[PDB]
């Protein structure tokens, strides 16, 4: 995926063409500003040193070369202003314009092209890879410009002063270049490498996080917790590596500047003394060729962001690119006029492109003409829906040619369209916009009296009278502030509002009420005279006032006629109808006390890299001092072999010391880190259940935490350690030398000190890796983007769209603005800095030049406090920007601190309490009164009871969301009933044994998910804290017939099974929770549907298998299935969480009460 | 090691002449760093040498125009033309390219002027010295020419001992002419014996003292 | 101008030891190598040592090596040269020197110390007045000379009229005979001044301290 050059730039104008040419005309002119100052220091100091022999004429020349470094600085202020703002302007407009029409074009996109992409993919896309495309070309060019001037520059300016020196610097420069290289890349791919380094215990955290309540529910936490262990280990191994080689690397760049110097400064001398070249020819020449092929480097790690950008801007571009064969937006699109109530459809297939294997309905040949209200009776499998998306244009109807009034759809305008036929569907969903905003999404154009008059004919009003700020009622996300039957209501408020032609619904009534229901029938049949409706329920009672029932089976038109028709028919209408009548704290250091061998050697050699910067200062100084005093050529050159001798092993030991300290506080930060993971995840385990649905304790939090701060921490207290101590050695050492050797010119530089130390640190937080602010401020449009494709389905209603780029366009033309400032600030602070260095040189050697020739110092002196303290300043800063903060690392270390300190209530691994001698398998509850915490405002449970006998096949009927589910979390001892007292054998469960609680009993989940293992280890975590013994694994398989797939899967025991298992049908997956508790031997299995995706001749055997102990065993099914519940013993109705009616199946049904009517939806 | 023979050791110029000097050193004296180092200190009587010409063809600031130095591989030369009044002396060709820094030979220089007749001067021995039981008659030779000249005792007419002392003048800066001394010490035992002493000069010149006082 | 001066000097004895001194003033006395010369009885230089600007650098001729020890302090501009186990061709005349910045090894002599290594113990100086018998003068002018006999060691300053005899001097050197110097003065001046106006002989000797000024009578 290349798109090359030209490509890349297509989406620009006049004034950003402009931008980029005028930008690296000022990025070359800034780069040719550092060798110019060493062809200007070569002089200088070829007239400071031959001046004071027989002071006259000093301070002149001085007077002069001020103004050339003063010149070169204030010409190099412009330049790099001008290089920085330019080029962070062409990328800024650059990205808005393809930000936006990203987001414009994602909106134009067949419902079947987002069965290929995806939403959390999707929002990495329209995130990282748009800040990705604008990492490269926003500065790296720049840089990269700037960085090829001073290259050639160097070898120009060296090849004009002398060449005999400059080659050899040169020959070896290809080494120096490459090291350089070599290190800011290292420099640049630091953090992505880390993630790298993590991610499958990452992933392996994240699953179990979030599926916590099951594997509570069974005894698997040591395997989860040993599981995340053995990856843990691995991310320390790859990390030591990683840092053992960083370190080599960087110290190698050090070796090998010094013996560069080493090199060039013994050679020099040879020519010096020769009488060919001078001292400042050497130190031009030197100076020069050295930094143009260190310089190179730089320029690598700019040249690698390219290659990122025109690959990302492959996939960005590409949905940029195709069109979708039913255009959504579509100006040239038909419209028609006389738009009557017809609906046409003959010999209509159709198959979710997501499975086209599959052909789901096979055919389906309907006339409806107007005001005719048709609905559709048969089963869940007959796919109705399915038609329904396919009347809207969501689709291309396969086979046939589907019309509406004389004319076809397939070449007319979907907007229009989509809007005249006004839907309602089976889960719809509301919007985080105020109530007003979510119905005035009918039009653009709605006036307040129609949302009153379509608020009080829906009659879903009252509920808007009782809330707060009547009309600027605020609902959160999703809508899930208030019920849903209100929600229903208002879903039904807004396709009413929305005015249609035809109206569609598709089961309106999800959880709603009975007589709100009817009302909200008649105000439909208001509506339904002069526009063709069509209504898809399950729910008869607004079903049965429509004109025509036509029925499905098997996604084809079987029985048709009337109501009447199909009585006399004998369909499946007739049977239906027949059976239907915070404060952070500083004790962290403690967190590793375990290392304090490695803190040891790691301060000493910080010590000695801070102090190796005097070092060289002296050195430094020294080897110039020898040719400005007045000797033999013996002293010259017995001296020169000495100081290049000591540059050399200032080299060396700048090698091993850097290697020391990396590889030291790199394994003491990869140790601390590792036990930290471990132990706050062991933390979070056995913590309860109510810390678990706690909102602002989740998922996305926690993973983020425990994957996240535990590196911060790390940082905190090595990192500082570090970088404290190797500062005061390296700058207290430069002062107090510069006090000693100079004693008036060192009390000017301390007024230049900040501003340089300040400067190191703004250019190295460029060439590190200089990141936006926007991927995390920005937010993504704030929500708008997740909202827009996670909520993409109420747009999948009507159009809307408009109303959603125009969001977008404002929540985020509000920071594009921001980001033009912040251009011009960074471009101001880049250059003022850079300058400061270059006005530096000029006052700090013309006061030089007056204290010279006032013999109050000499020019070694001068050398000396200049190179210490300017270029200690600069190290400063340059060391300083490596350090991770420590706000945020502190208040990081709170949070650890806080969860590792967090005592969960009923400790899952403890003993104490009561431990149980006999057992006999009763169960009863009294008034058992219970709501969510994490619902405080809703009370779910209102004190219901039970009685159990052994082996009472127990059944639980009600509704969804009502109590079926809701004492797997009162017996288990998730959530403690807060009202009622609980009798499990008469035996308080709330001090019994938690462990064993579960130990004993053992059910099937409402879901099974499973896990990245083996087969072996999945369903044999039906069991742990206890061996796997297969001759009980083998039969597990073998009860409920699922030994079957199993011994024709390759490596019948050693089947690899990925995230979630999605490999394998529902049929062998729903069938293993129930071998996973068929080794659990459960004393009392509570079953929560068993029977939602599974053939009917083996659901006999998982009943049989549960059978064949459904005595002795405490049983208790719960669900919707009546294979299940006849045969079950007792029976407890359940209608919002309160028992009415129990008894056996031949009391309950002598009554005609309510499980007569919960019997009669698919039984005859 | 490097030893340096210089090749006239005596030299006879003439005011406003040319005169040579060479400084032979055997082993090719060149530095390793590509320089010869070779000066030519020059040195007065009664003085402490100066430099005069330094890495074979400069001159130390501060020098005449004549003084020309030329040096081709292992010999070296130094050409005075139009010879001065004021250049007499010992000259020094000093290398310094090897290990131990020789000085070389020594080479003088003597302007000639004619000739002239030795000023002879004889005095007594002093009544102190009389009685300190030696005599030491004196004689001064003052201004003569050239450094060549002999002189001899004549005690009573007769006696031309041998037991005499003698000391020479370095060439004058000013008239470029000398003067020698010759000084006989006897015994009062030997003086008072003897009557007269005679100093001459080498036709010589004569002068004598009569008695044992005056 | 420059100026370097030295002292010390003087009579030791074999396998004595002494150090002579070489004060500086004028040039910034810290920056320049610095050397020692030697100029024996035969007039014939040699060289003996010298110490590089640092300090941390100093060469000897092979032959002398370990025995003679030179240093400097920067801080008072003093240059001194320290020798032990001297033998009896040691006596000499030691300058100090400079060093020209374009390589011209020495280029500011100081003026000379003398160094006598002998067992000969120290000697004063003998005088007798030398005027010419009765003063009988020949012509318009009237030599007169002056002798010092039997003195050791060497310096020995001898200024006529406290040096207001200068244009016609003749200063001898001095004679060693059974290590005993004979040195002579002459001054020749006219008729009119002998008898007029007296004129003296001055004399000085470092070891022994004694200076005579005679008068020459006729
Ligand atoms: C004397 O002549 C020259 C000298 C110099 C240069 C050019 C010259 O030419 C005239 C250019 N050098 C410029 C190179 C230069 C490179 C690196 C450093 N960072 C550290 O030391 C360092 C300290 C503390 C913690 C850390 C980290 O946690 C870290 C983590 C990941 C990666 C790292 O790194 C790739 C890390 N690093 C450090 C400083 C400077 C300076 C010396
Ligand atoms: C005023 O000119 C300059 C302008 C700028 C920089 C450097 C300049 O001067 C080199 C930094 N640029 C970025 C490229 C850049 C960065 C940093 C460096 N690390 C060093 O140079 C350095 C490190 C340690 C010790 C020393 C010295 O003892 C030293 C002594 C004499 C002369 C020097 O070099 C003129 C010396 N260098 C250094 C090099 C290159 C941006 C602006
Ligand atoms: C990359 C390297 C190993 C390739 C060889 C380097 C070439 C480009 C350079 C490196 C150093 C250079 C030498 C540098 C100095 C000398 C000494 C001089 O008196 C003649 C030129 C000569 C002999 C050069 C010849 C060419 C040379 C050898
Ligand atoms: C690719 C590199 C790192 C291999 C090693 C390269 C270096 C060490 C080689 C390349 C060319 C070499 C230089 C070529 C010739 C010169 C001049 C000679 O009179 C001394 C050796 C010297 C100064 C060499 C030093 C070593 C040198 C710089
Ligand atoms: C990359 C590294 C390990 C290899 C560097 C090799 C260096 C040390 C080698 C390669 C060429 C060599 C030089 C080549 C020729 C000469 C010239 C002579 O007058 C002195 C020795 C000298 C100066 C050599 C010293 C050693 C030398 C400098
Ligand atoms: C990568 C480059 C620098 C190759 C490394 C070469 C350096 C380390 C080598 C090349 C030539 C070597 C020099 C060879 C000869 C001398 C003279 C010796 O009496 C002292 C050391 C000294 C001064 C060496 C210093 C180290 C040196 C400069
Ligand atoms: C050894 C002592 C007595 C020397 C005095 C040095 C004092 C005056 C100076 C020298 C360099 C300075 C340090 C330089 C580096 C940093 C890192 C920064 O993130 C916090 C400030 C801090 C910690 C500075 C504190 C003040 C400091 C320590
Ligand atoms: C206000 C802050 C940032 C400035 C720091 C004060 C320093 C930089 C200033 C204060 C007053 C100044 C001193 C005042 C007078 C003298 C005279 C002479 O001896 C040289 C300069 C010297 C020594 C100055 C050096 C710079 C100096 C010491
Ligand atoms: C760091 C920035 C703000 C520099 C502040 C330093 C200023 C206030 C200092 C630095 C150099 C100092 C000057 C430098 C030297 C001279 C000597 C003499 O001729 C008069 C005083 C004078 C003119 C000083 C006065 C104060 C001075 C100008
Ligand atoms: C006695 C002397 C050293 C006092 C002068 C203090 C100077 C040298 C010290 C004082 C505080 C220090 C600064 C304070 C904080 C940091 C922030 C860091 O991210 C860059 C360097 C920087 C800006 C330091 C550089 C050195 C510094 C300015
Ligand atoms: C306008 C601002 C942001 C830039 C700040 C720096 C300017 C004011 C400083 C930096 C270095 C300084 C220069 C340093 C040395 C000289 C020599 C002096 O005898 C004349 C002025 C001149 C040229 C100075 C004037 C003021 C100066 C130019
Ligand atoms: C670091 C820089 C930018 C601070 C401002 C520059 C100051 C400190 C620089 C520029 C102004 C300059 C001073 C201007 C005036 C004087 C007096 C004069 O007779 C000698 C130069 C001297 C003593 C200068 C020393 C250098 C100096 C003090």
């Amino acid at each position: 995926p290349t798109v090359s050059v030209f490509s890349m730039f297509r989406y620009s104008n006049w004034l950003d063409k402009l931008y980029m040419v005028v930008g690296t005309l000022a990025a070359i002119i800034h780069g040719a500003g550092l060798p110019l100052m060493m062809l200007v220091f070569g002089e200088m100091t070829d007239i400071f040193a031959n001046a004071g022999n027989l002071f006259m004429n000093l301070e002149e020349d001085m007077t002069r070369y001020a103004y050339y470094y003063s010149g070169i600085g204030a010409g190099v202020l412009v330049a790099a202003y001008i290089q920085v703002s330019f080029w962070c302007l062409a990328a800024g407009r650059q990205i808005h314009k393809i930000r936006k029409q990203f987001f414009h074009a994602i909106m134009r996109q067949e419902i079947g092209w987002f069965d290929v992409h995806d939403v959390g993919e999707l929002n990495t896309r329209l995130t990282d890879d748009v800040s990705k495309i604008n990492e490269g070309i926003g500065d790296k060019i720049g840089m990269f410009f700037q960085s090829m001037a001073t290259f050639f520059t160097g070898f120009i300016v060296g090849f004009t002063r002398g060449w005999k020196l400059t080659l050899v610097i040169l020959a070896i420069s290809p080494v120096l270049g490459l090291s350089a290289a070599v290190w800011a890349k290292i420099l640049s791919s630091f953090t992505d490498k880390e993630l790298l380094a993590y991610a499958k215990a990452g992933a392996v955290a994240e699953e179990v996080l979030a599926a916590i309540r099951t594997v509570i529910a069974f005894g698997g936490q040591k395997k989860e917790l040993e599981r995340y262990n053995k990856n843990l280990e691995e991310a320390k191994r790859i990390g030591i590596k990683k840092a053992i080689t960083a370190n080599i690397s960087i110290g190698a760049a050090f070796l090998l500047i010094y013996a560069s110097y080493a090199l060039a400064f013994w050679y020099g001398t040879t020519l010096v003394l020769s009488g060919e070249y001078s001292i400042g020819q050497v130190l031009t020449v030197f100076f020069s060729v050295l930094i143009g092929a260190f310089s190179v480097g730089q320029a690598s790690p700019s040249i690698e962001a390219f290659a990122n950008a025109r690959g990302a801007a492959y996939e960005i571009f590409k949905i940029i690119d195709n069109k979708p064969s039913i255009d959504s937006y579509s100006k040239s699109g038909h419209k028609p006029d006389n738009i009557k109530g017809n609906l046409e459809f003959r010999n209509v297939h159709f198959s979710y492109p997501s499975r086209k294997e599959v052909k789901i309905l096979k055919g389906l040949n309907l006339k409806v003409q107007s005001g005719q209200t048709v609905a559709l009776v048969g089963n869940s499998g007959c796919g109705k829906s399915t038609t329904v998306q396919l009347m809207q244009r969501l689709y291309d109807p396969t086979e046939g040619m589907v019309s509406v009034d004389g004319q076809d759809i397939r070449t007319i305008n979907v907007r229009f369209l989509r809007e005249i036929i006004g839907v309602v569907s089976q889960e719809p969903v509301l919007f985080a916009t105020t109530i007003a905003e979510n119905i005035r999404y009918g039009r653009e154009n709605v006036t307040m009296d129609e949302i009153e008059k379509a608020v009080k004919e829906a009659n879903a009003y009252d509920f808007i009278m009782k809330l707060p700020h009547k009309f600027d009622t605020l609902v959160g996300e999703r809508g899930a502030q208030l019920s849903g039957g209100q929600k229903q209501r208002i879903a039904i408020a807004r396709a009413l509002v929305r005015n249609p032609k035809i109206l569609l619904l598709d089961e309106a009534t999800s959880a709603l009420d009975t007589e709100s229901e009817a009302v909200v029938q008649v105000a439909l049949d208001k509506a339904r005279k002069g526009r063709t409706t069509i209504v898809i329920a399950h729910r008869l009672s607004t079903v049965r006032n429509a004109d025509v029932i036509a029925g499905f089976d098997d996604g084809v038109i079987v029985e048709k006629g009337n109501h009447d028709e199909l009585m006399k028919e004998k369909g499946i209408y007739f049977k239906l109808v027949t059976m239907q009548t915070p404060v952070s704290f500083w004790r962290i250091m403690k967190l590793n006390l375990t290392e304090w061998p490695y803190f040891v050697v790691g301060v000493f050699c910080a010590i000695i890299n801070g102090g190796l910067q005097p070092a060289f200062a002296i050195i430094f100084s020294k080897i110039i001092g020898v040719f400005t005093r007045i000797d033999d050529p013996e002293t010259k050159r017995q001296n020169s072999n000495l100081f290049s001798l000591l540059f050399l092993a200032l080299g060396i030991i700048s090698f091993i010391t850097f290697f020391l300290q990396g590889f030291t506080f790199g394994k003491a930060g990869e140790i601390l880190t590792k036990r930290l993971r471990y132990m706050v995840f062991r933390s979070m385990l056995r913590q309860d259940v109510s810390w678990f649905d706690d909102p602002k304790n989740t998922t996305g939090a926690l993973t983020t935490r425990l994957a996240n701060d535990a590196a911060q921490v790390k940082g905190a207290i090595g990192s500082r350690l570090a970088v404290i101590t190797q500062n005061i050695a390296n700058l207290g050492t430069g002062i107090i030398i510069s006090f000693i050797y100079g004693w008036q010119l060192t009390l000017l530089l301390l007024a230049i000190v900040p501003i340089i130390a300040i400067a190191g640190v703004v250019e190295m937080k460029m060439l590190s890796g200089q990141a936006l602010k926007d991927k995390k401020e920005l937010e993504g449009a704030g929500k708008i983007a997740t909202e827009a494709i996670e909520n993409f389905r109420t747009v999948v209603s009507l159009t809307q769209e408009q109303k959603f780029e125009h969001m977008y366009a404002q929540s985020l033309q509000v920071p594009y603005r921001n980001s033009l400032r912040k251009a011009h600030i960074f471009g101001i602070t880049f250059s003022f800095t850079q300058a400061m260095m270059y006005f530096s040189y000029a006052g700090c050697f013309r006061f030089g030049a007056y204290l010279v020739a006032h013999k109050l110092m000499s020019f070694e002196d001068v050398l000396l406090v200049f190179s210490a303290v300017v270029f200690g300043a600069m190290a400063v800063g340059q060391v300083s920007s490596f350090a991770p903060d420590y706000a945020k690392a502190k208040i990081s270390a709170a949070h650890i601190i806080m969860i590792i300190e967090k005592t969960p209530l009923i400790d899952s691994y403890s003993t104490e309490g009561l431990m149980p001698n006999t057992l006999e398998g009763n169960v009863t509850f009294g008034e058992v009164v219970f709501n969510y915490p994490t619902r405080p405002d809703i009370p779910v449970l209102q004190g219901l009871s039970l009685e159990v006998k052994k082996g009472q096949t127990l059944a639980l009927v009600g509704s969804s969301g009502c109590g079926k589910s809701t004492v797997v979390q009162l017996l288990e001892r998730f959530y403690d009933p807060l009202a009622g007292k609980v009798l499990l054998d008469g035996k308080e469960i709330k001090r019994l044994n938690v462990q064993w609680l579960r130990a004993h009993l053992g059910i099937v989940s409402q879901e099974p998910i499973l896990f990245d293992c083996s087969i072996a280890e999945n369903i044999a975590y039906g069991d742990n804290s206890r061996v796997v013994s297969q001759e009980e694994i083998v039969r597990a398989a073998k009860e409920a017939n699922i030994h079957a797939f199993i011994e024709s899967l390759p490596n019948k025991y050693s089947t690899k099974v990925g995230d979630k298992g999605t490999q394998l049908s529902g049929g062998q997956k729903q069938r293993i929770a129930i071998a996973r508790a068929l080794v659990r031997q459960p004393h009392i299995l509570l079953l929560d549907e068993a029977t939602s995706a599974l053939d009917t001749e083996s659901e006999k055997v998982v009943q049989e298998a549960l059978d064949k102990a459904r005595e002795g065993r405490t049983c208790i099914v719960i669900a919707h299935r009546l294979s299940t519940i006849q045969n079950a013993d007792l029976i407890v109705v359940f209608q919002n969480g309160r028992v009415k009616e129990h008894g056996t199946h031949q009391q309950l049904l002598a009554q005609k009460g309510i499980y007569f009517s919960m019997v009669s939806v698919q039984a005859g | 090691d490097v030893l340096m023979t210089q090749t006239p050791v005596s030299l006879s110029v003439s005011l406003g002449d040319q005169a040579s000097i060479s400084c032979r050193s055997s082993q090719s004296i060149v530095h390793s760093t590509g320089n010869t180092y070779l000066e030519w200190y020059l040195q007065k009587p009664g003085q402490s040498p100066k430099l005069l010409i330094y890495k074979i063809s400069n001159r130390f600031s501060g020098v005449p125009d004549r003084f020309s130095g030329s040096g081709s591989g292992t010999d070296f030369t130094l050409k005075i033309s139009r010879v001065e009044a004021e250049d007499l002396g010992v000259y020094y060709c000093f290398q310094a390219s090897h290990a131990p820094r020789t000085f070389g030979g020594g080479t003088k220089l003597e302007i000639k002027r004619a000739d002239a007749a030795p000023t002879v001067s004889i005095f007594p021995p002093s009544s102190e010295q009389l009685t300190s039981g030696g005599a030491s008659v004196v004689c001064f030779l003052n201004n003569f020419y050239p450094k060549d000249i002999n002189v001899k005792w004549k005690i009573d007419g007769s006696e031309r001992q041998n037991g005499v002392l003698n000391s020479w003048t370095d060439q004058d800066s000013k008239d470029s002419t000398y003067s020698m001394s010759s000084t006989l010490t006897l015994t009062k035992d030997e003086y008072e014996r003897h009557n007269s002493y005679t100093c001459e000069a080498t036709s010589p010149i004569v002068k004598s003292f009569n008695r044992n006082e005056c | 101008e420059v100026i370097l001066v030295e002292s010390g000097g003087g009579l030791v004895k074999p396998g004595g030891s002494l150090k002579l001194s070489c004060a500086a003033s004028g040039f910034t006395f810290s920056s320049y190598t610095m050397s020692w010369v030697r100029q024996t009885p035969e007039k014939r230089l040699e060289w003996v040592a010298t110490i590089s600007s640092g300090g941390g650098n100093t060469y000897y001729p092979d032959s002398v090596k370990g025995r003679f020890t030179i240093s400097r302090d920067n801080a008072k501009n003093n240059l001194y040269l320290q020798m032990s186990s001297l033998r009896s061709e040691d006596t000499a005349l030691y300058y100090c020197a400079r060093y020209y910045r374009y390589e011209a090894w020495f280029a500011s002599w100081g003026q000379g110390t003398l160094v006598t290594v002998s067992a000969a113990k120290t000697t004063a100086p003998s005088v007798y007045p030398l005027a010419p018998v009765c003063g009988d003068t020949t012509g318009s002018s009237v030599t007169l000379g002056c002798l010092v006999k039997g003195y050791f060691p060497e310096p020995v300053t001898l200024t006529w009229n406290s040096g207001s005899l200068s244009s016609g001097v003749h200063t001898f050197p001095a004679v060693l005979q059974s290590d005993l110097y004979t040195l002579s003065s002459s001054v020749t001046v006219t008729s009119s001044t002998w008898p007029s106006q007296s004129i003296t002989c001055n004399v000085a000797h470092p070891a022994s301290s004694t200076k005579v000024d005679k008068k020459i009578e006729p």
